[PDB]
């Protein structure tokens, strides 16, 4: 028998984010500027119990994992949560040592209240792209990906977190190694703040919320056309 | 304008090249006064209020000690008259010491000297506005606006026994009826209905300890109690009067000017004073209504108030009977 | 994070044992610290639990919302000389955060 979503499943979305530390350290420091889901029903035990059979259902969203985001949903209507917590932390230790980041991620996207996800206390903060310079929106979306992955190359990588609602209404980026969601809807594009790290699942890659506020300051400076940064970016694009 | 402050001062135990600097606003923090009041302005015991007397006046003060490495120690003092009340000026000085503590722990006023000069117009506006009306809203930060109020500090109220009668000295129609407590709004309608044990089960249906506490607080602010109003005398009526019988003894009893048991002599032997200083009574029927119950204006208060403008009859009536 | 079925499993495993103040009771990766154990008026250093005494679960790791209601009475004085806002925030929140430091909780 499957899981009808009326049954109040306890679910939680852990997440796998391809990362590179070479920009994660200086922006922290003194430098400064085939289907698309898959079900598994696994047994959560590394012990010798012989008292309780213990199972829980993983859903991949990913069957590709090119170099983009990857995410794992956990649905459970089942056994003790603490054993599943040490299983998640066990392959977290296998993730960080010899590999890369696994982070639990709030799978509430930029949702209004009276949705099945979300809170009554979420802002969906807005950041406008003051430009001041056939198919406007598609080419503009590709240029928007270019600015995002430019923050990629200098500080903070991106990933198209292709979530699991049919027809896939809004494009939604997760930043690599941080606390930050973006979506692409004025002219600019909107922002929200992840609240699920909470000082564990923590390494020298991520962390220190001042990092997130610095990325806010740097990103609104680069976005509302400070010194000549967007204009120099225009010249660097036009010279090819 | 009962209390009258006159000088406000800050002081500080300076590093060793200076003894103790002062920031004065106008009396004067002169030489001999500060010499003989030196030992109070440094104490083992901190964060307590202390006032002393001296020949000219009274320092009400409090000192505090912070930044224990090169241990910093300051005090705020508030020097007023020799013999005024000055019981309404203890919590204001203590609250200013608390505000200065949080001002130093957030933004550190008294480590930079331009803010030390800025500390003086604070005192000038305080010295104006305390004697102006008695309260101060005073911003000095993006995170501190000091607020001060003078509380009158009335004395204690007496006990409210179970058989007395409240009377409003003031008028009910001068307050916000919407601004009371619920118990006061459920007592205050039948408050002219004299007996306390009548009014509780007449309208209140409250705990009698609760209506006792409520009438005691109304005695603490604005309502005077007196004793019960059974018709003691009957034979005062053979004098001619112009409709001045009921409120007479209620007023002069509220003036606290009698031995209590009125008998048959009090009313006539001052009713001659009421006659020269200017249907039925159904008098057998105010008796069953007395246990618990499940010229145009009659001259009764106008004449006593317009002769309370004078003082001979209130001498002759404080001298009671 | 402990759903209440696991609390039921701890009470089912704690039917017929002993206890004392500040013991670290464990079962299947689940752990609790014993506290303030009473018989009817008085706190006992040690003792015995058999099937009819009642256990009550408390946390120092809870999720807590603080709704401050503002009105026109915040800017109004009271007796003793204060704003009600200043009483509320300064006095009560200073006391609550000092006790949150003292009992070593993390909400």
């Amino acid at each position: 028998d499957d899981f009808a979503s009326f049954q109040r499943k306890w679910f939680e979305v852990a997440f796998v984010a391809e990362e590179l530390v070479h920009s994660e350290i200086p922006a922290f420091l003194l430098p400064w500027l085939v289907p698309e889901q898959r079900t598994v029903t696994l047994d959560v035990d590394v012990n010798n119990r012989t008292d309780r059979l213990e199972w829980c259902s993983c859903y991949y969203h990913g069957n590709f994992s090119l170099n983009a985001a990857f995410e794992i949903k956990l649905h459970w209507m089942a056994v003790t949560a603490a054993v599943l917590f040490e299983m998640v932390q066990g392959w977290h230790r296998k993730a960080t040592s010899c590999g890369f980041l696994l982070v639990p991620v709030l799978e509430g996207p930029f949702a209004l209240p009276s949705y099945l996800y979300g809170d009554p206390l979420r802002a969906q903060l807005f950041i406008p792209l003051n430009i001041s310079c056939e198919t406007y929106w598609d080419r503009m979306h590709l240029f928007q990906e270019a600015i995002a992955h430019r923050f990629g190359f200098v500080q903070d990588k991106y990933s198209a977190s292709a979530f699991n609602f049919p027809a896939e209404n809004k494009p939604q980026y997760i930043h690599v190694t941080g606390t930050v969601f973006l979506q692409l809807p004025r002219v600019g594009y909107n922002w929200a703040y992840n609240t699920m790290l909470t000082k564990t699942w923590r390494s020298s890659a991520t962390g220190d919320e001042k990092f997130a506020d610095r990325l806010l300051k740097d990103f609104t400076d680069f976005c509302i056309n400070r010194d000549n940064r967007l204009v120099t970016f225009w010249t660097s694009c036009l010279e090819k | 304008s009962g209390c009258r402050i006159e000088c406000i001062f800050f002081s500080e135990f300076h590093p060793t090249l200076g003894p103790k600097i002062t920031y004065q606003v106008p009396l004067f923090d002169t030489v001999q006064v500060y010499i003989i009041t030196k030992p109070e302005l440094q104490n083992k015991l901190i964060t307590v209020t202390a006032m002393e007397k001296k020949l000219i006046g009274c320092p009400v003060c409090i000192e505090h000690k912070k930044y224990s490495r090169n241990a910093l120690l300051f005090n705020l003092g508030f020097v007023c008259d020799a013999q005024a009340k000055t019981c309404a000026l203890e919590p204001i000085v203590k609250k200013l010491a608390g505000y200065l503590t949080t001002l130093e722990l957030e933004s550190s006023f008294v480590s930079m000297e331009e803010s030390k000069q800025k500390l003086v117009p604070i005192m000038t506006i305080l010295l104006e506005e305390l004697n102006a009306s008695g309260r101060c809203t005073l911003p000095i930060d993006e995170s501190n606006t000091i607020h001060l109020k003078v509380i009158e500090q009335r004395p204690d109220p007496p006990v409210a026994q179970e058989y007395d009668v409240p009377v409003f000295t003031k008028d009910k129609e001068d307050f916000f009826n919407s601004q009371w407590d619920l118990t006061t709004q459920q007592i205050l309608p039948y408050i002219d209905g004299f007996r306390h044990i009548q009014k509780i089960s007449a309208e209140a249906d409250v705990e009698l300890n609760l209506v006792r506490i409520a009438i005691q607080n109304l005695l603490y602010y604005g309502v005077v109690t007196l004793v019960s109003i059974l018709q003691y005398s009957n034979v005062y009526c053979p004098t001619p009067k112009v409709q001045d019988l009921v409120d007479d003894k209620s007023l002069q009893e509220a003036c606290l000017s009698y031995v209590t048991k009125q008998g048959h002599k009090r009313a006539s032997l001052r009713d001659v004073f009421q006659l020269y200083c200017s249907q039925f009574g159904l008098m057998k029927n105010l008796i069953r209504r007395l246990q618990k119950y499940p010229y145009t204006g009659c001259h009764s208060y106008d004449e006593i108030c317009c002769k309370t403008g004078m003082s001979y009859h209130e001498l002759d009536e404080r001298l009671e009977n | 994070y402990i759903g209440r079925g696991d609390m039921w499993r701890l009470k089912k495993s704690l039917v017929s044992t002993c206890a004392y103040i500040t013991q670290k009771v464990e079962f299947a990766g689940i752990r609790a610290q014993a506290g303030e154990l009473w018989v009817k008026n008085e706190k006992v250093m040690c003792g015995y639990i058999s099937e009819d005494t009642r256990v009550v679960f408390r946390s120092t790791s809870a999720m807590v919302y603080i709704f401050i209601q503002m009105s026109c009475e915040m800017w109004d004085f009271d007796i003793y000389g204060d704003l009600y806002f200043e009483k509320a925030v300064n006095g009560f929140l200073a006391d609550l955060f000092t006790k949150w430091k003292e009992k070593n909780c993390s909400h």
